[PDB]
C-alpha cells in the first residue's frame, strides 16, 4: 500500500565528479634558481678565501714556532 | 779503514733542558727572540763543519 522504494539519485542530479587532469605549475622561473646557486656560490667562495689565508697565516706562525724551536 | 772518533761521555754532558714540548712551544717565540745570537751560531757551525763532533761547545 506504501510507494514504491528504490535506491534511486536524489531529486535534481548529482554534485558535479570532476575528471580532469590537475597538475599545477608551482614552481619559480630558471632564472631566479641559477641566480639563486650563483649567488650562494660566490658567498661561499669568499667565506673561504678569508678562511684560507687566515689558516695560511696560522700556519705560517706554527712553522716558525717549530723554527725557533729546532737549535 | 781508519779508526773514528769519539767524544767521551764526559765531554757528552750539560744541564739538559727538561721541560716538555707544550712548555717549549708556548715559549718560542720569546725564546728566538731573546736566544737568538747563540743558536744562529750553532746553526752556522752545524751547516759549515758538517760534524756533530766540531760543534759541541
Amino acid at each position: 500500500a506504501s510507494k514504491v522504494k528504490q535506491d534511486m539519485p536524489p531529486p535534481g542530479g548529482y554534485g558535479p565528479i570532476d575528471y580532469k587532469r590537475n597538475l599545477p605549475r608551482r614552481g619559480l622561473s630558471g632564472y631566479s634558481m641559477f641566480a639563486v646557486g650563483i649567488g650562494t656560490l660566490l658567498f661561499g667562495y669568499w667565506s673561504m678565501m678569508k678562511w684560507n689565508r687566515e689558516r695560511r697565516r696560522l700556519q705560517i706562525e706554527d712553522f716558525e714556532a717549530r723554527i725557533a724551536l729546532m737549535p | 779503514p781508519g779508526i773514528v772518533e769519539l767524544p767521551t761521555l764526559e765531554d757528552l754532558k750539560v744541564q739538559e733542558v727538561k721541560v716538555s714540548s707544550s712548555v717549549l712551544k708556548a715559549a718560542a717565540h720569546h725564546y728566538g727572540a731573546q736566544c737568538d745570537k747563540p743558536n744562529k751560531e750553532f746553526m752556522l757551525c752545524r751547516w759549515e763543519e758538517k760534524d756533530p763532533r766540531r760543534c759541541l761547545e
